């Protein structure tokens, strides 16, 4: 069927131009090359965050301590004020 | 790529079909206005079957005259012109059924808005198939566990159990078969199938921003994955409208003729019933009641007659239903919702005023009702909740009661008090079902008057407490309710225990 | 090239039938013309009766015609002129342009029957429409590419209230407006217009940031059954060829709904309920989808609801309500208190009063305000009864607080510049969020309520307040 | 294991009935139950740490 | 994934109006004068089917 042969195979062939050999495209005046596979490339990236985001960021976890280890000058007003809630209790 | 154009081609090689193109139907266009078209010729054709017009918009051929043929249109009729050529399809009009359309996002016909390529049918199916007979139905004996507090205390829903949520504008309606299939995640992550349960939702006539959202935000929470979407929105063509809620209900036939359980949800027949009417006008047939033709009860009625529960001898198959009806200011004696309500198995009524003081369920449990709920409710659920709408009744009792600022005894006074405590209570937030294991406890505390005295606004933050609370400690006693569905007199008195501990703070 | 000639055949009223010649029937909806000794006669093809001969229904007044004149087709439907030339423009539904300042040059002419857009085409997720209002991005949220029902009488500074916003959207968002009246008064159009003119937003010669509409309420339903229409797609053309989120402002949707029911009325189809048209909610929804939020840009779209008789049962309301997305109330009782805007606190709703729409913040600050405003309105009756005295701490606090909110709502108006002298002040979300929560802290119950009387922001709170301080020093 | 914890922390609770006015030993019961239900729903929330060579 | 489902559907309205290209390519042929013959071909075998 040389309507369906002749339809199909431009269908084919003009942008093949585009897809299977790399000649830009002849009837598009803006190219194709320097949007999705370059400029756009870093889309997503464009999209979200670069180098925190994308990068992912291995960060340490911020090292909290104990209370300063210092068991004294804390404890025993602890056990004052202890003796003040009992007094209250 | 051009693997696209691969799979065009193949398909343009089936466009095949041109080789053996002798058509036996081919008419010209007699008329066409007002939604419909006069077409003469088409001398084989069938009743009700699907034909195709030359500017490719189908339509069904609903009346047949010697002469002529009234079809109507499935789009606008801007497309068609008058003196065309009208291709018969060859068929009664089909849908495609199979497992491909979870996840995919379709029309009225199966094609796909989705844009996500075509669709894996396991097969195509009639849209006005006959519903099942007497015989081969069971009566519902497996809960349906929607998640929400006061749905699953007070009205349970069997697999095919066809229970009507009523309401009226922008009162919460959807959002409760929304987290409904929602909860239905607990074991459509499982493995069972008939633990599983397949969501289809039906936007009918609605706008296509809303569904686009809906549609989002199943997949935020990762329910497309048996999610099934059925968009006839406002601007599409009202025989659309009228359509496509029977060819889904032919969608979860195809589930329950597989055995397996499948939910449907309609939103909204009260759109469907104004395309319905909008068809019946241009049909120049004569109204009746609020200008509705009078086999409007038998188009819903004839919808939802094929939602059930089948035998074993059919394999044991489900079909449970959720039609949304919208009203006109609280009123339940218009002509559309008295005909639904005669057909479905109970009703859901949402309150406007309820909503309006935020109680979101807007749950008026004085209204709504199951009819055969009791009978496959959870049975630990229904072991716990038989005090329990007979205690909101009462409390109901001296609700509009107390309002004199009279003084009370002690006895109706508790009530009051426990009363708003399970008001208070059934609150719960849009995304966020219940498992059974959780919703429990709370009824448990609720009935023992353990919350009569923390705060009213102190009840909300001990939910999520004691739920924390038990899921860090009592996890066995939840896994207890999770495998029995059932408390024994030891889960009783352990539960007890559990309870009165942190009713304690 | 190929005049399609047609014969007048029957005109009743504003119906006319057209006999063609063979196979050159146009399609339904497609501009027909009649060249009159007034001008041209616009038809629209509606109904194939069939025998080469079709329905369609005017555009303007059909006297003096003899059935058998020719009949000249367009081929597509109703061409307008679309783009940059169009601001500051009068057109009519036709696409002409009645403000008698020329023709419009304008390089595209789009048909008026165009599709929605797909569902692979809807954004999301709908994010808030910052107006610039602090109101309205305060209680009521606008969606970028939502509905918008406005509700109120005139004589409440509708068209102030509505001018505000296009000059908030310019310096805002940078879009367009294209407004639109249906069924309009033609004298309040001519004031509108001439206001518009003298408020800036139309400059004749320099740039004028909205384009104009009037279907006069002296044009036959088929006028006024696609005035509509028409500025929606010149509103989809900003849209869709500029990318950006431009206001379709529309009055009256029921005048339009009265325009579809008389369409089909004189279609001689069977009325339905209310005697409305049957095609109501196709009627709508060919109206409503086809305004939303392309990935391209958005078009959000305001409109005013008269409700008939005071209905909402009425199904024209009961169908409108399907669809708006917020609501916005200019009531008498606020503008009684002097207070520009006009909006109601309490009436005024969202669809996208939402926690996980606004953040969790905008969303509590708009509770507290409403639970505020709401005792308040409670307390209105004993404060005027029985005074202060019954207030408690509690009470008084918040009593205050709601009196400086009151105040803190009203807002100066870039278009009451020429009224009040006081310069307008697009007020940012930000700031007016931060602003209401400081207030609903209390860190500003010693600045006094008057201070609170048409300001900006905190900022503009503090300066105010300093001001009002060294004038009573 | 933690439920003979939770246990012992009751009976506390009604013998600390004894003493009223705990400042700090209530709220350390608390914020262990604070951080105990952060850490049951980051265990429960957390998914096999990983991103999937095969499939994803 | 969110831009590669981007890229693909960018690719496939870009051949979209590549199909525009294309069917202008098709309008001016005397391929309107030869398919009528492969339309008589055609119809000679559809119509010795039967
Ligand atoms: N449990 C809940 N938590 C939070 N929001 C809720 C809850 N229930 C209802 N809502 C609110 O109610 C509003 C209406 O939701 P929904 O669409 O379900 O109502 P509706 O009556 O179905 O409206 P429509 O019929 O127009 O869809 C939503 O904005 C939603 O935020």
């Amino acid at each position: 069927q040389d309507l369906y042969l002749r339809e199909l195979k431009d269908t084919k062939l003009a942008p093949s131009t585009l897809q299977d050999a790399e000649g830009n495209v002849k009837p598009w005046n803006p190219p194709q090359k320097p949007n999705l596979p370059e400029l756009e490339l870093q889309g997503p990236e464009a999209l979200k965050a670069y180098t925190e985001q994308n990068v992912e960021t291995a960060h340490v976890a911020k090292e909290s301590e104990e209370g300063e280890s210092e068991p004294i000058e804390e404890d025993w007003l602890v056990l004052d004020d202890a003796e003040e809630t009992k007094e209250s209790h | 790529k051009a693997q696209p154009t691969e799979v065009s081609s193949i398909l343009e090689e089936r466009i095949g079909v041109s080789d053996e193109a002798n058509l036996n139907e081919t008419g010209r266009v007699l008329a066409v206005g007002d939604g419909i078209a006069r077409v003469f010729g088409l001398n084989n054709i069938q009743a009700e079957e699907l034909v195709e017009f030359s500017s490719g918009v189908k339509g069904m051929a609903l009346n047949l005259e010697p002469g002529q043929v009234g079809i109507v249109l499935f789009g606008s009729d801007r497309l068609v012109k008058e003196g065309e050529l009208v291709k018969r399809t060859g068929n009664i009009v089909d849908v495609p059924v199979g497992p491909g359309l979870l996840g995919r996002v379709v029309d009225a016909l199966g094609n796909p808005i989705d844009g996500k390529g075509p669709i894996d049918a396991a097969g195509r199916s009639r849209a006005q198939v006959k519903a099942p007979g007497i015989l081969p139905r069971r009566s519902v004996h497996e809960p349906v566990q929607t998640g929400l507090k006061a749905v699953d205390a007070l009205v349970p829903i069997g697999r095919g159990q066809r229970e009507l949520i009523i309401g009226d504008r922008q009162t919460g309606k959807t959002a409760v078969a929304l987290d409904t299939i929602l909860n239905q995640k607990r074991w459509n992550n499982g493995s069972d199938e008939s633990k599983k349960l397949y969501c289809v939702y039906v936007a009918v006539g609605q706008k296509r921003s809303t569904v686009a959202q809906l549609v989002q935000t199943l997949e935020q929470h990762d329910a497309m994955k048996y999610s099934i979407i059925v968009a006839a929105t406002a601007s599409e063509a009202a025989p659309l409208q009228y359509l496509a809620p029977f060819t889904a209900a032919s969608i979860g036939e195809w589930f329950r003729d597989n055995g397996k359980h499948a939910l449907i949800v309609y939103d909204d027949l009260s759109k469907q019933a104004v395309a319905y009417r909008q068809l019946s006008l241009l049909l120049r047939r004569p109204p009746g009641r609020e200008a509705y033709p009078g086999d409007v009860f038998y188009l819903h009625s004839r919808l939802l007659e094929r939602a059930a529960k089948l035998s074993e001898k059919e394999g044991s198959g489900s079909l449970t239903a959720l039609p949304v009806i919208e009203t006109q200011g609280g009123d339940v004696s218009a002509y559309i919702p008295t005909n639904v309500i005669s057909i479905t198995d109970g009703q859901i009524f949402l309150e406007a005023e309820l909503f309006y003081k935020g109680i979101r369920p807007a749950i008026n449990v004085g209204l709504s009702v199951s009819r055969v709920g009791s009978a496959a409710q959870v049975k630990a659920l229904k072991q716990v909740a038989g005090s329990l709408k007979l205690f909101l009744a009462q409390y109901r009792e001296v609700a509009a009661f107390a309002q004199f600022g009279s003084d009370l005894d002690a006895s109706t006074k508790q009530t009051l008090v426990r009363g708003e405590r399970l008001t208070q209570l059934l609150k719960q937030n849009q995304y966020s079902p219940l498992a059974t294991e959780e919703q429990v406890p709370l009824i448990y505390a609720g009935v023992n008057g353990h919350l009569d005295g923390i705060e009213l606004s102190r009840i909300g933050e001990f939910e999520s407490s004691f739920l924390s609370y038990l899921k860090s400690n009592h996890n066995e006693l939840l896994t207890e309710i999770r495998e029995k569905g059932e408390l024994s007199k030891e889960l009783l008195a352990s539960l007890k225990s559990a309870t009165e501990s942190f009713v304690a703070t | 090239s190929t005049p399609i000639t047609g014969k007048v055949t029957a005109v009743i009223g504003a119906i006319v039938d057209v006999h063609f010649e063979q196979s050159e029937l146009p399609a339904i909806l497609n501009a027909l013309e009649i060249k009159t000794p007034q001008g041209k006669l616009v038809l629209e093809v509606a109904q194939h009766l069939g025998e080469n001969t079709v329905r369609t229904i005017a555009m303007d007044g059909t006297e003096g015609l003899v059935r058998g004149e020719k009949v000249l087709d367009t081929g597509g439907p109703i061409s307008v002129p679309v783009g940059r030339e169009t601001l500051g423009r009068i057109i009519n539904v036709i696409g002409e342009p009645i403000d008698e300042r020329g023709p419009i040059k304008s390089k595209l002419r789009k048909p008026i029957h165009a599709d929605p857009p797909s569902f692979a085409e809807q954004s999301t997720s709908a994010e808030i429409l910052e107006t610039g209002i602090k109101v309205v991005d305060l209680l009521a949220p606008y969606a970028r590419g939502g509905k918008i029902g406005l509700f109120g009488g005139a004589g409440v500074g509708k068209t102030v209230f509505i001018q505000e916003l296009i000059n908030n959207i310019a310096k805002a968002h940078g879009g367009f407006s294209v407004f639109t009246g249906v069924g309009e008064r033609t004298r309040e159009g001519n004031d509108l217009y001439r206001e518009m003119k003298e408020t800036g937003v139309i400059n004749l010669e320099g740039e004028s940031k909205v384009a104009l509409v009037f279907g006069q309420m002296n044009e036959p339903p088929g006028a006024r059954a696609r005035v509509a229409l028409t500025g929606l797609t010149i509103a989809e053309y900003f849209r869709d060829e500029e990318g950006q989120d431009v206001l379709l402002f529309i009055d009256n949707i029921f005048r339009f709904t009265q325009a579809g029911s008389e369409v089909s009325a004189l279609l001689g189809r069977i009325p339905s309920a209310v005697g409305y048209q049957p095609t109501l909610a196709t009627d709508m929804g060919l109206l409503q989808e086809r305004i939303t939020t392309t990935k391209k840009g958005s078009v959000t779209s305001v409109q005013a609801v008269y409700v008939p008789a005071d209905d909402l049962t009425d199904p024209a309301p009961a169908t409108t309500f399907a669809h708006l997305d917020a609501t916005t109330v200019l009531s008498r009782g606020i503008s009684e208190l002097g207070i520009y805007p006009a909006v109601d606190p309490l009436d005024s709703k969202s669809r996208l009063l939402d926690a996980a729409v606004v953040g969790q913040e905008h969303y509590d600050v708009a509770s507290k305000v409403q639970e505020t405003l709401q005792t308040y309105k409670s307390l209105q009756d004993i404060i005027a009864i029985l005074g202060m005295d019954e207030l408690s701490e509690q009470d008084k606090l918040t009593v205050e607080r709601a009196r400086k909110i009151q105040r803190f709502l009203s807002q100066p108006f870039a278009v009451a510049e020429v009224f009040t002298g006081i310069p307008g002040k697009l007020v940012r979300l930000k700031d007016t969020v931060a602003s209401f929560k400081a207030v609903l802290e209390g860190k500003y119950d010693n600045i006094p309520e008057h201070a609170f009387y048409m300001v900006g922001g905190i900022e503009d709170v503090v300066a105010k307040a300093e001001k009002l301080a060294a004038e009573a020093n | 294991a933690k439920s003979a914890a939770n246990k012992l922390d009751w009976a506390k609770v009604i013998s600390s009935l004894r003493i009223t006015g705990s400042t700090a030993t209530q709220l350390s019961s608390f914020k262990k139950r604070n951080d105990e239900a952060r850490r049951q729903l980051l265990e429960l929330q957390s998914q096999p740490t990983e991103v999937d060579f095969s499939h994803y | 994934v969110r831009y590669e489902a981007s890229l693909r559907q960018l690719e496939q309205r870009q051949l979209a109006k590549s199909v525009i290209s294309r069917v202008q390519s098709e309008l001016g042929n005397p391929k309107f004068q030869e398919k009528v013959l492969q339309q008589s071909i055609s119809e000679i075998e559809q119509l010795l089917s039967k």
